């Protein structure tokens, strides 16, 4: 099987930009590349096809280069649908294969996040659980690290992160854990903490709350 | 009746190119006529025989022609675990000739085709190609409906059904009004012989350097046969287009197959897929019934009529003896939704292996009488043997029995003077329609101008 | 079938 | 009667009347006597029998060999013809009668060149020539004294698309792609030269076998055109019957086809097979026409036999109506004999005597009343059918004139179609008298100087 | 115009089988190549096999090889893709495509189907009002859906009344059942004084609870 790596991952740029994503494979490949475009929630549309051929309908920003084992798909000019993941695909050999994709990220300027913590409900707690949630709303960049405590040690089984795509009008990330215990296990500790680590503060953001307390 | 025969204009190729083996007129988007002149083993970058085309500007003394230029560099394609390959040696490039708006389409019949997968292979074959040129803009396309990947196995496995390996595709051509390109196959199919046909337009569209396998949605082949009485038919020999079911927004296809049925030979009248509406078979076998066809009104009541050459049509003559002169069979259209019947007139050459039918050129209407009239080639005619065209005046009642005029070679013996044929273009814009012949044994074209009537 | 075979 | 009633002015005029008219020169003649008159009215008014001008149409023959009883030995003094040479003296509108005999004549010298399809398809149909060259001199042996035979063979032109040309393999071995091998594909080849060495056909078959090619259709018309145009090579006799076997399972290729090969160049019908024994303009010359094919097989008077499987005898007994003289054979497993199909197609070529002519003036036809079988007289005929070796007939001829021409020496021939031996008939125009060669210009009877004495008579001299 | 229509979502159980579609619209499905690609958000881009719907030849990737099975039927110009012994791996979304002019090429995509792979039955959800602890300008509430299945759940505020500054995030398989949640930010004007209700449904189990957020 060829390989096919592409990179970068992600980058944030953005409107009016000029960008390229780069594909290099484990062999040569005599331009029988293709690239291809996921709008985010949506299916995917084909840009180039053969190293440098557009796909009928495709905007004229777009262009694909390159020989051998290396290529790239420029984006003169972005335009905020051009905002999205981009893959590659080799077809010079069976099996058919993809590079690791490509999320074209809105830029702008950082941000901490607002974090919010939640002891659990008076009907969780009836029924015989405890979750104790903690929001980190709207942050930029996305690289976010989240870490619990219980009476001031770290707690890492029972926790469920989830994020969020890029907010539309602010362009910011959000995030949400959820730390699950039994009511039993909650009632055997006081303290419970959230820190969140981001890099717009050396030192964490902190929000805890005591039980039997209020 | 009328083309000056004593002030003619003559282009020239280079030797051994068989320069004028395939011709066309051909207007720019002025209206300016030129002449597309195909030269099937004119030399290529290796020194090796690959064809070419000429585009000759229209001068009354004639001369040289600067060429057309195409990619002749065999292309590999790399792809899908397979390799591609196009070989382009000996492909006759201008082994036919068509010039539809300002677009040129030259063919080449025996461009071959393989691909090869590990140690398997598709076989070296014959599949054709077509190269279109937009000559003012510079535009560059190709056409090859018969290139596949399958493999050699596959096709022994099905029993070679629709086996398109040995098409020679672009043997004959032909562009319908509205820009529908319809390439003759008669290798198609093992060697039944199938049509292609695809949008000028989609051609272009669809078409890029370097991939050699893409698709043409909107193309159409004619079909595969169980049949034995097509076998070696070679169906699509030759052809050409017209209208023969009334209806004006179908065009119909003319089908030539001249060794259809066991050499009987015929040429069949279809709709646009390919669904037979007449058949006309031979008169006798081998005499290549079909070998060409042409569709036009000679009689002036708006309806197409055919003719059909057979080159080697052997007349009775004294003594229970045959004698090679070929014929010419003339079908007039009937009105409204009718049969073809006999052939309303039979042409027959006089030359011993003159080969009187081998091409049939549309004149238009030459002395302006209302009529359109026709040429008629044989090659090696005429009492010395080195060919002849003979005029035919259309009229009421069809055409004339007898020619209203001659041309004789002014080629030495061997030229093939009339091999190609082609008219009903005014090219000096004289008001009169002209006639250009070809001479591949001589590498050069004759034209003949028609002048106002003397009589 | 179609071609030179027994 | 006429001969008076028209008022001849010279001898010449008067023999021009009428074959039954006459001519007197005689000086005594009385006052009013009509010098052009029957030969008894003329005499019986005292004419001189020597003025008497009155030639006849006669017949008399020159050669008149006898017909041959048997065609064995002799360096080939076989005559089959009879008369081979006549003198006709005619005069103007008259007409003479002659005749002429026709024998096949029994144990003639006889050729059989085998013209071998070997493509791939004929690996079922190879039982046919394993013993030929002994099974073909056995049933043959009873027809003839002195048989020659030879053997070639043929596939189709080696080129693309009828040949394979991948994998390069291919090109040595059409059957690499199968799990077998065979011989490189090829035209057509010379094998074995006509000889009457029948165990040197047997041992050249036997190195014999079979290619590939791609297309059903094969080339064998290409070979019947070299075996039939290249004589010294595949060895024909000048006198001997010349028989071509054509052998095949298959459709054939024809003039025109070539140009699914990229050749459009006409076949020349010269001999292309040189030292190598092989074909070379396979590859450059497209197939022969029915025409040309026919042309040279009436001039080498070669018998084309086409011995075929059954189910291509429909397609080639149609081939055969266009090409006269040829006769089919069905090469099955069963039949009368599948290869005395040549004793029985031999038979059927010598069941034939139609007469042939050669040279024929314009102003002399002809018409023949044919006698054939058992003295049967059939008018308007001049061929016969359903005869056996060593049969004769004859043919009675009449040759009429019309007016008197002017060259009063001609010839022309009578042949029998396939015949070596011909009747050459040797025509003298009589439209003088003698007298005119005895004349007297510028005579002092006529006119005083400004007329010819000639025949009696004073004729205007040239200028008048 | 070129499209494939594919299937509606599968959710089935692991071991039992599925067979996915791939119906051409707007040209014959015999017309060129169809290739199946496999995506999940961790793994990526998997290709699993094509197939020409002219003759029926197919090829894949050797490691499918056993699991997917490609076919296709000219006469309903669909394409099929059959997938057995199903399990959580097989839990991804697929893609059926067409090359537009190259033959090797993949240009053209269908909308994709989602297969869920798991034993979970139907099971409603366990809303939870978040309240904040017993300040500052703004204030910020949220509500937790937990223990759900299938997905997925419709979650709005006052019944959609209050729909700026809000975020919902992204559902997360908690064993074999899903959980979110969902915040929301006003002023401290705004709550405990006006009232705020979590309102979510789910469709599946024919549910939609409504939970109003209490203070401490
Ligand atoms: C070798 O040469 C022979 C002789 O030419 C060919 O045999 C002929 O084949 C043709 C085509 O199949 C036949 O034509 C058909 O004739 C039918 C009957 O008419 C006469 O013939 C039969 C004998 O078969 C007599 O019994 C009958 O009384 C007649 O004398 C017609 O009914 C057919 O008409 C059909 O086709 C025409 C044209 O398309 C249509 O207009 C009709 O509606 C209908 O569909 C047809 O005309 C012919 O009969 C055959 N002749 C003989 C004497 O057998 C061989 O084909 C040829 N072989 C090869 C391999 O070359
Ligand atoms: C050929 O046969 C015909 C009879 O079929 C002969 O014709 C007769 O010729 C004799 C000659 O004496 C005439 O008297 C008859 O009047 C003729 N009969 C007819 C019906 O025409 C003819 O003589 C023969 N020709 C040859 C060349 O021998
Ligand atoms: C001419 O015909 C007659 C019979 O009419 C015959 O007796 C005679 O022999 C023939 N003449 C010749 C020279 O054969
Ligand atoms: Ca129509
Ligand atoms: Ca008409
Ligand atoms: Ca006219
Ligand atoms: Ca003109
Ligand atoms: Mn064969
Ligand atoms: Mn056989
Ligand atoms: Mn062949």
């Amino acid at each position: 099987d060829i390989l096919m790596t592409q990179s970068p991952s992600s980058m944030s740029v953005s409107l009016g930009d000029t960008v390229s994503i780069t594909c290099h494979a484990s062999q040569g490949i005599s331009s029988n590349i293709g690239w291809l475009q996921q709008k985010p929630g949506k299916s995917f549309m084909g840009l180039i096809y053969y190293g440098t051929n557009l796909v009928d309908g495709v905007p004229s920003r777009f262009s694909g280069s390159g020989s051998g084992a290396d290529y790239s798909l420029t984006i003169s000019s972005l335009d905020s649908e051009d905002f999205a993941d981009y893959y590659c695909v080799q077809y010079a050999q069976l099996p058919y294969t993809f590079g690791g994709g490509t999320k074209l990220e809105i830029k702008r300027a950082d941000a901490a996040p607002t974090v919010s913590i939640f002891p659990p409900s008076s009907e969780q707690l009836t029924s015989g659980g405890a979750s104790v949630v903690c929001f980190l709303n709207n942050f930029y960049p996305k690289d976010i690290n989240v870490k619990w405590k219980i009476d001031g040690s770290e707690r890492q089984n029972g926790v469920l992160n989830s994020w969020t795509d890029q907010d539309s009008k602010d362009s910011t990330y959000s995030m949400s854990s959820t730390l699950t215990l039994t009511k039993d296990e909650y009632e055997r500790h006081n303290s419970y903490t959230c820190e969140a680590t981001h890099k717009t503060s050396t030192s964490p953001i902190v929000k805890s709350f005591n039980r039997n307390e209020c | 009746l009328n083309l000056d025969p004593v002030q003619l204009t003559f282009y020239a190729g280079p030797n051994g190119s068989q320069f004028g083996f395939s011709l066309d007129f051909h207007k720019d988007s002025h209206g300016r006529v030129a002449i597309v002149v195909g030269a099937p083993r004119t030399l290529g970058p290796s020194q090796e025989e690959t064809g070419g085309v000429f585009l000759c500007p229209w001068r009354a003394e004639g001369g040289q022609c600067p060429s057309l230029l195409f990619d002749l560099r065999d292309e590999t394609r790399n792809v899908g675990s397979q390799t591609l390959q196009t070989f382009k040696a000996r492909q006759g490039l201008g082994a036919s000739v068509v010039s539809w708006s300002d677009v040129i389409v030259a063919c080449a019949p025996w461009q071959h085709w393989n691909v090869l997968e590990k140690t398997e292979e598709a076989e070296k074959t014959p599949v054709g190609s077509c190269f279109l040129a937009q000559p003012e803009s510079g535009r560059r396309a190709e056409y090859s409906p018969c290139r596949g990947n399958t493999l050699s196995r596959i096709y022994v496995e099905n029993d070679f059904s629709w086996d398109k390996r040995y098409c020679e595709a672009g043997f004959s051509s032909v562009v319908t009004q509205a820009g529908e390109l319809v390439l003759g196959a008669p290798g198609g199919y093992y060697f039944l012989g199938l049509l292609a046909q695809a949008p000028v337009a989609d051609i272009f569209s669809s078409y890029r350097p370097g991939i050699l396998l893409w698709h043409v949605s909107s193309q159409s082949l004619s079909f595969d046969s169980s049949n034995p009485e097509y076998f070696d038919g070679y169906w699509g020999y030759s052809v050409a287009v017209g209208e023969f079911d009334g209806d004006l927004n179908t065009t119909e296809y003319v089908v030539g197959a001249p060794t259809w049925s066991w050499t009987l030979g015929a040429v069949e009248i279809l709709d646009s897929y390919y669904q037979r509406l007449h058949r006309l078979r031979g008169e006798q076998m081998a005499s290549y019934f079909g070998h060409s066809v042409a569709v036009t009104d000679v009689n002036g009541d708006g309806r197409h009529d055919l003719l059909v050459g057979a080159p080697l049509y052997m007349e009775s003559r004294a003594d229970r003896k045959l004698a090679e002169v070929g014929r010419v069979y003339l079908f007039l259209q009937p009105r409204g939704p009718h049969a073809l019947g006999a052939p309303s007139l039979l042409l027959t050459g006089t030359q011993l292996y003159g080969r009187f039918g081998s091409a049939i050129a549309p004149l238009g209407d030459l002395d302006r009488d209302g009529y359109n009239d026709i040429a008629v080639a044989a090659p090696y005619g005429g009492p010395s043997g080195r060919g002849q065209v003979l005029v035919f005046l259309g009229q009421s009642e069809g055409l004339r029995s007898r020619p209203s005029q001659v041309l004789d070679s002014p080629f030495p013996t061997g030229s093939a003077f009339g091999f190609s044929l082609r008219g009903a273009v005014d090219i000096d814009d004289n008001g009169y329609p002209d006639l250009i012949v070809g001479a591949y044994g001589a590498n050069q074209v004759a034209v003949y101008r028609a002048q106002p009537v003397v009589k | 079938g179609r071609g030179d075979s027994p | 009667n006429i001969c008076t009633t028209r008022g001849v002015s010279s001898c010449q005029q008067c023999l021009a009347v009428s074959p039954m008219c006459a001519w007197c020169s005689d000086e005594a003649l009385p006052l009013g006597s009509p010098r052009c008159d029957l030969k008894e009215n003329l005499l019986k008014d005292n004419c001189a029998p020597e003025s008497i001008e009155f030639p006849v149409s006669e017949a008399r023959v020159l050669e008149d060999r006898p017909l041959s009883d048997k065609g064995s030995g002799d360096s080939s003094q076989v005559t089959q013809v009879s008369p081979q040479r006549i003198a006709l003296r005619l005069r103007p509108d008259d007409s003479k009668n002659f005749s002429i005999q026709v024998r096949q004549v029994e144990d003639y010298p006889v050729d059989i060149y085998y013209l071998m399809d070997l493509s791939y398809s004929m690996k079922d149909d190879l039982w046919s020539i394993q013993n030929l060259g002994t099974k073909l001199a056995t049933q043959m042996r009873k027809l003839t004294s002195n048989l020659r035979i030879g053997f070639g063979a043929f596939v189709d032109k080696p080129v693309s698309p009828y040949m394979y040309i991948s994998p390069p393999e291919a090109l040595e071995n059409p059957c690499y792609d199968m799990k077998t091998t065979c011989l490189p594909m090829f035209g057509y080849k010379h094998v074995l030269t006509l000889t009457d060495q029948v165990t040197r056909f047997n041992e050249e078959v036997k190195k014999q076998s079979v290619s590939r090619n791609r297309d059903a259709p094969e080339g064998g018309f290409d070979a019947i055109m070299q075996a039939t145009v290249c004589d010294e090579k595949i060895g024909w006799r000048n006198d001997a019957s010349h028989l071509l076997v054509f052998t095949t399972d298959a459709k054939t290729h024809i003039a025109l086809d070539g140009r699914l090969a990229g050749i459009v160049q006409p076949n020349d019908g010269q001999c292309h097979v040189g030292s190598d024994n092989h074909y070379s303009a396979s590859t450059t010359m497209d197939y022969p026409s029915l025409g040309l094919m026919t042309e040279k097989l009436s001039q080498k008077n070669i018998n084309l036999i086409f011995a075929v499987t059954e189910n291509v005898v429909n397609l080639y007994q149609n081939y055969s109506e266009l090409i006269p003289g040829t006769t089919v054979g069905v090469l099955s497993m069963d039949s009368s004999n599948v290869l005395q199909l040549i004793v029985d197609a031999y038979g059927k070529i010598r069941s034939k005597v139609e007469l042939e002519v050669r040279d024929l003036p314009e102003e002399l036809s002809l018409s023949f009343n044919a006698t054939c079988l058992n003295n049967e007289v059939i008018p308007g005929l001049k061929s016969c059918m359903g005869l056996k070796i060593g049969d004769t007939v004859s043919f009675s001829i009449e040759a009429k004139v019309r007016g008197c021409p002017q060259e009063k020496e001609k010839s022309f021939t009578i042949k029998p179609v396939g015949f070596k031996d011909s009747l050459i008939v040797q025509v003298t125009f009589d439209c003088d008298c003698a007298c005119q060669a005895q004349a007297e210009p510028n005579s002092h009877r006529c006119n005083n100087g400004n007329g010819t004495f000639e025949c009696g008579v004073c004729r205007c001299g040239p200028g008048w | 115009e070129v499209q494939l229509q594919q299937s509606g979502a599968e959710l089935v159980k692991p071991g039992a089988s599925v067979k996915l579609s791939c119906t051409a619209s707007g040209f014959n499905i015999k017309d060129t190549y169809v290739h199946w690609v496999k995506q999940r958000p961790e793994q990526g881009l998997e290709w699993i096999g094509r197939i020409d719907p002219a003759n029926g030849y197919t090829k894949y990737d050797p490691k499918f090889q056993g699991k997917a099975t490609i076919t296709a039927d000219t006469s309903s110009n669909t394409a099929y893709l059959q997938l057995s012994s199903l399990t959580s791996e097989d839990t991804a979304v697929y893609y059926c495509v067409r090359p537009l002019y190259d033959y090797y090429a993949m240009d053209y995509w269908g909308q994709g189907t989602s297969v869920t792979v798991s034993s979970a039955k139907t099971t409603a959800p366990s809303v939870y009002p978040l309240a904040p602890v017993c300040t500052g300008s703004s204030v910020t509430l949220g509500c937790l859906v937990k223990g759900y299945f299938p997905e997925p759940v419709t979650l709005t505020w006052n019944s959609g009344s209050l729909s700026s500054g809000v975020h919902t995030f992204p559902a997360v398989l908690q064993s074999d059942l899903y959980t979110l949640s969902s915040s929301v930010t006003v002023t401290s004007s705004t709550w405990p004084s006006q009232s705020i209700t979590c309102n979510v449904a789910h469709p599946a189990s024919s549910t939609k609870v409504d939970k109003k957020i209490e203070p401490r």
